[PDB]
């Protein structure tokens, strides 16, 4: 028997998500200096 | 004079802060992207090992019961 | 007296806009390193899976071979 | 006024320069992670391929014999 | 088949540079008067 | 059976990139 062999699967979406966030997050901290 | 330093300070560090935040959402953009790639050959990896099993098992199953069944049929 | 208050005022922008930008980069960099763990382990145990599978190959291939 | 202002802008460049050191080095660190990552997929993936030559290779050494039997 | 063989990845010291980073990042922060 | 390969060369290379442009973004006040 092999039974006991167990391979496993990878989720990173909600890692992703917070990245596009961070990334959304930062195009509003440029600096639109008023000459 | 001071108040033509004190400006000419302000345009740097603006230019130089929005560079760098244009170059660090780039770099955001390709370590997701990365991800997204590593999480794709991954599972895809992790399902043809999954497929291996269960042909593997069906093999197994199929060739090591025909010879059980020649360990009776040799003994008549 | 008119320019140091526009200096002034560019000054609370320049610093507000760093901290924030900064506060997300530290978001951003918690969560690639925790991407990095999950990929880690994933990995770790299919390799574990693949070398696993591989030992008891060779006992099943050794069992019906000397068969 | 002019001598606080400029001291505020010393701040800001020194604070400034130091994130962006700090990101380079984590970006590098990325990078180098990125390179293991994908060193040890594709390693493990080159022993899968070939796990799966040698299971066609001795699964068609066995049949063939059994058959012949 | 004994020849084939697996690899195993171990990234801790790049997780661990990311949290000094993040933690030296807080250092990096302005206060005006 | 499937197994398929990973090729993010191109990726460490925009972030190689990155940090070389982020060397330009200092403030020589």
């Amino acid at each position: 028997s092999l039974d006991q062999i167990n391979v496993t699967f990878l989720d990173l979406e909600y890692e992703m998500k917070k990245l596009e966030e961070a990334i959304k997050k930062l195009e509003e901290s440029y600096i639109d200096l008023k000459e | 004079v001071t108040q033509n330093v004190l400006y000419e300070n302000q345009k740097q560090i603006a230019n130089q802060f929005n560079k760098a935040i244009s170059q660090i959402q780039e770099s955001l953009t390709t370590t997701s992207t990365a991800l997204g790639k590593l999480q794709d050959v991954v599972n895809q990896n992790a399902q043809a090992l999954n497929t291996l099993v269960k042909q593997l098992s069906s093999n197994f199953g199929a060739i090591s019961s025909v010879l059980n069944d020649i360990l009776s049929r040799l003994d008549k």
